[PDB]
């Protein structure tokens, strides 16, 4: 039951990080050229380029 | 063989010390260029690491004709100083200029 | 995207498995 | 509400391993 | 949500003597709560009485910068945060008196509850409570300065992070 | 000697300013005759330029 | 064995006078000088080598970094304290431990004074490097 | 010399009761 509930907590973060940070509703309009989005980066170590 | 533990463990430290402060300056530069931060790198432009103690010895061996060995005409080789000696079109030997990349690879 | 309100509902609901995972992982022994 | 990244990522980057490692080090070294 | 599971109980009495006026509840002896309270600096094993009051002073001196600086009378002026620093330092000193006033009055012995099975042995002597009082003034003033240093420039730490 | 030429060198700016525009490069290379270039002339008014 | 590095009397006199080994000191006093020393130079490599070292807040980048790493050491002192630590060693240059480094109570006093001294050592280095032209007018 | 109000009123407001109560509390609780 512990490994089974990791799987549903894993699959829920696929739904939540797409609903909140991805472009699913913008991907419906043209799936052949709109390029999907998994999640967003918050990396402090990034430079501006 | 009495102090072989002092020989190895002080040599074990230098191998570790040279591992971080020579190879990790490449891993530092891999990451700074990948993060789009080229001004934080150990290069000729951003952060100098100029080889002072080998840029000096080249300037002594360049100036040795007429000075510390007056009987010579050009240096022992053109790798230190002098000029460019072309044979036909191809360079025979040109003065090798040491820089920040030459500091890292001589400490590798 | 989703509204700013709905993110906080997802965080509070996520404490319910976060509490129950702490109960299961300590019922399975130390 | 994209500011939650500024408060969850440093906690999981810094606070979560510091709280975990300082628990486990005192737990494995416990007579 | 059956616990053990249709059976049994949690309010077994304190130390298996029901004639003592105390009980073991999930707020008394739940081992996350018992682990927390036993490890506050008032109760942690292996601490000097100067060392106990040093953390207690830094904690209580820290948040008392808060309500003076943001609710006090000068909270719209340029000295809005300096008014919270002098109020917080000025009230640790009123607590440093009350610790020294409590300590010099031949104070009674500390209790032993059910979540804490012993008093920490430094709280039964006048000399023990005095080291706790001298540490509280040092840590209380210093804990309010570091709250004054952070909040006075909130744009700078956020830009530097 | 720089104070002798109208040029203030104090504790604040002695680490920044060099006594010689050659600046310690002719020392280690052995070209010590650079240090004995153009001296203060016979019209040197003292503590001026 | 015994060399002129581990046993010359210039070195024996030095190591026996560091605050980790100086006789007759409270463990709060030992961590106070160890803290102020290590908080002073660690302002260095954050301020002039850090990521915002060219900005106007270059020295403040070194202050929050050096303070924020004294806090990390103070945890590690208290992590080493609370682990029932083994008794310290006695070398050929230092014949006895300072007797406060075997109890859990003594390392906790050493841990706090590192934090009190390590923050103060970083602030005074922030004060001296931001006020260079102040000092060189008080000197010339 | 109306500035004496700034130095007598806080002493009687603050310093006089603190000195009195801390004397009396240690005097009534004195074996
Ligand atoms: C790419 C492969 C690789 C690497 C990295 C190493 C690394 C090492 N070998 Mg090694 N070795 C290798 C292949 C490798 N070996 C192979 C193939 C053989 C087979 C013959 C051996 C046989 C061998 C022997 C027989 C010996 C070593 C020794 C060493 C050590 C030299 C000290 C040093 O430079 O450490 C410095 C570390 C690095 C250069 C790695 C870079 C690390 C970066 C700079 C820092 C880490 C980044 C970051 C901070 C990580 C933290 C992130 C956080 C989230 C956790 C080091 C541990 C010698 C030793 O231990 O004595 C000193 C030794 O005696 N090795
Ligand atoms: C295991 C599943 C999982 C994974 C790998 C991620 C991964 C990520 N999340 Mg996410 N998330 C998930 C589920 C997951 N999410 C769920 C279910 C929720 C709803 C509560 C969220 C809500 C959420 C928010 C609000 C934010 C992230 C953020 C992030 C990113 C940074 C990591 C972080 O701060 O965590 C954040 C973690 C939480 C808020 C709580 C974790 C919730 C899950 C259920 C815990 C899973 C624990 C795991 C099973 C334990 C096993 C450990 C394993 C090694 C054995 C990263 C892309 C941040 C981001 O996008 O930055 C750009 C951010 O701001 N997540
Ligand atoms: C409105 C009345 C009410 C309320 C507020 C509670 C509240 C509670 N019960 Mg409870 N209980 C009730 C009626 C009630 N009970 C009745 C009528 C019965 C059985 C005839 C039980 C039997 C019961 C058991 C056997 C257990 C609880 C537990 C709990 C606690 C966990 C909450 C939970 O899992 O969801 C609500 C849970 C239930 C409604 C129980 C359904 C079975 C919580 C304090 C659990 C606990 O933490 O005990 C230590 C537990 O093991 N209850
Ligand atoms: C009769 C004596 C007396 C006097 C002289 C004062 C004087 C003052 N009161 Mg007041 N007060 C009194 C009795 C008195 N009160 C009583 C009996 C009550 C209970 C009803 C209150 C309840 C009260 C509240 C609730 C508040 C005041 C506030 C104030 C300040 C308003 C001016 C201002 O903007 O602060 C500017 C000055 C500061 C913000 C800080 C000044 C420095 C402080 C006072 C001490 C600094 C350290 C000190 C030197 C040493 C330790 C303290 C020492 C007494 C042991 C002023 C200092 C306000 C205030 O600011 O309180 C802090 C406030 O919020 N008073
Ligand atoms: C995933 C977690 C995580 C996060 C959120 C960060 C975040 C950051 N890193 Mg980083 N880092 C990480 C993992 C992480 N790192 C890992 C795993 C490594 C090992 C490879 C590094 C190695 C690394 C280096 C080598 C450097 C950074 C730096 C930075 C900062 C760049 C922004 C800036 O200009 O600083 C502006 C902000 C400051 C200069 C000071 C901010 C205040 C500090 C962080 C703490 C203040 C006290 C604190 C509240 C209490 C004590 C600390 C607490 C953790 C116990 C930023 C705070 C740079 C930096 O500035 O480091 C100090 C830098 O030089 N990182
Ligand atoms: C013991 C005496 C003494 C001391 C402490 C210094 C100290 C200094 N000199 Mg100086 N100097 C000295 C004697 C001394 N000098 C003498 C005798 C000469 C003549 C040969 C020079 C000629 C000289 C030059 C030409 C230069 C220095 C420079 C320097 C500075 C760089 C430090 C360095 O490279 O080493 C430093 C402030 C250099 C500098 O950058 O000054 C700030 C520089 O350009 N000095
Ligand atoms: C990573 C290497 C590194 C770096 C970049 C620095 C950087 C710095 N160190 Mg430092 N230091 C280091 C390693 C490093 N340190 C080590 C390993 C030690 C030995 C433990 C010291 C010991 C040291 C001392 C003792 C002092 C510095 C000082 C300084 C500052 C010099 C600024 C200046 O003009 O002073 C010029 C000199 C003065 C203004 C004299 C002060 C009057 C600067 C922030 C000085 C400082 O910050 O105080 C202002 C200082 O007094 N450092
Ligand atoms: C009992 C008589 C009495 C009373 C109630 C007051 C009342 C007052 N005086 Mg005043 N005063 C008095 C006699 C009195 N005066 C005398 C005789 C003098 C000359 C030394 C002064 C000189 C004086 C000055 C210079 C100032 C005041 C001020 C004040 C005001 C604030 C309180 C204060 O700071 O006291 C100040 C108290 C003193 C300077 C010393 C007290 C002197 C008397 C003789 C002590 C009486 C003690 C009493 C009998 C003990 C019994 C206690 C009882 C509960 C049992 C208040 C209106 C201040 C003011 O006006 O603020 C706006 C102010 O600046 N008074
Ligand atoms: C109050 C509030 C709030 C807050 C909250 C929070 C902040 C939350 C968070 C959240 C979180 C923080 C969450 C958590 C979660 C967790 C989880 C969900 C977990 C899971 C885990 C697991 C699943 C486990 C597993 C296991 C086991 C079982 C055994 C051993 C191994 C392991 C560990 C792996 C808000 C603001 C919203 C709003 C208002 C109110
Ligand atoms: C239990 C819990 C809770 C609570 C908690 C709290 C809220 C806490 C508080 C907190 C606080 C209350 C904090 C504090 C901290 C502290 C600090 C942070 C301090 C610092 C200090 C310092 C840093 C100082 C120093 C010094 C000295 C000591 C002397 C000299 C000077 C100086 C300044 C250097 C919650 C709700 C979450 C939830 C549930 C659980
Ligand atoms: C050269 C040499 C050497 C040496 C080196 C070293 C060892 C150095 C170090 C140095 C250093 C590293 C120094 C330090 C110093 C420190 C100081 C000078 C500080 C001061 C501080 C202060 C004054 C503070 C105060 C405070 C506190 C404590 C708390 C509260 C706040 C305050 C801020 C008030 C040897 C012998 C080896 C060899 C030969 C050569």
């Amino acid at each position: 039951f512990g490994h089974l509930a990791i799987i549903f907590l894993w699959a829920s973060s696929l739904l939540f990080h797409v609903a909140w940070q991805g472009n699913f509703e913008q991907w419906i309009k043209d799936p052949l050229h709109v390029r999907p989005i998994a999640h967003a980066i918050w990396d402090p170590h990034f430079g501006k380029p | 063989i009495r102090h072989r533990d002092a020989i190895i463990s002080h040599l074990n430290w230098v191998c570790i010390f040279l591992g971080f402060h020579s190879f990790g300056l490449y891993i530092h530069n891999d990451t700074m260029r990948a993060l789009g931060r080229p001004q934080d790198m150990f290069s000729d432009t951003a952060i100098q690491l100029q080889p002072v103690f080998a840029q000096w010895v080249q300037n002594l061996h360049t100036l040795a004709p007429g000075g510390t060995a007056p009987n010579a005409l050009e240096p022992v080789s053109y790798a230190f100083g002098g000029g460019v000696l072309a044979v036909g079109g191809k360079v025979a030997m040109m003065p090798i200029a040491l820089g920040t990349a030459d500091f890292l690879i001589h400490h590798i | 995207s989703i509204s700013d309100t709905q993110v906080y509902i997802a965080l509070v609901v996520a404490l319910i498995p976060g509490l129950l995972a702490w109960r299961l992982a300590t019922e399975l022994y130390k | 509400a994209s500011f939650l990244s500024s408060i969850f990522v440093p906690v999981i980057g810094w606070v979560v391993p510091i709280a975990t490692f300082s628990f486990l080090f005192l737990y494995i070294e416990r007579e | 949500l059956p616990s053990d599971p249709r059976n049994r109980e949690v309010v077994f009495p304190a130390g298996r003597d029901p004639q003592w006026g105390n009980l073991e509840t999930p707020v008394n002896a739940s081992p996350l709560v018992k682990w927390f309270i036993n490890n506050l600096p008032a109760y942690r094993p292996g601490l000097t009485p100067f060392r106990r009051g040093l953390e207690v002073g830094m904690a209580h001196g820290y948040f008392l910068f808060g309500p003076f600086a943001k609710l006090g009378p000068l909270r719209d002026a340029a000295n809005a945060n300096l008014a919270g620093l002098l109020g917080a330092i000025g009230l640790v000193v009123l607590f440093t008196l009350a610790l020294s006033l409590y300590a010099n009055s031949n104070p009674p012995t500390a209790l032993a509850s059910v979540t804490v099975p012993n008093p920490p042995d430094a709280f039964q002597s006048k000399e023990g409570w005095n080291n706790f009082a001298s540490a509280f003034l040092i840590g209380g003033i210093g804990g309010a300065v570091v709250a004054y240093f952070l909040t006075s420039n909130l744009a700078l730490i956020q830009g530097l992070v | 000697i720089p104070e002798s030429r109208g040029q203030h060198v104090g504790w604040d700016n002695f680490l920044s300013t060099a006594p010689h525009p050659a600046g310690l490069q002719p020392f280690f290379t052995g070209n010590w005759g650079v240090y004995a270039q153009n001296p203060d002339t016979a019209g040197h008014i003292f503590s001026t330029s």
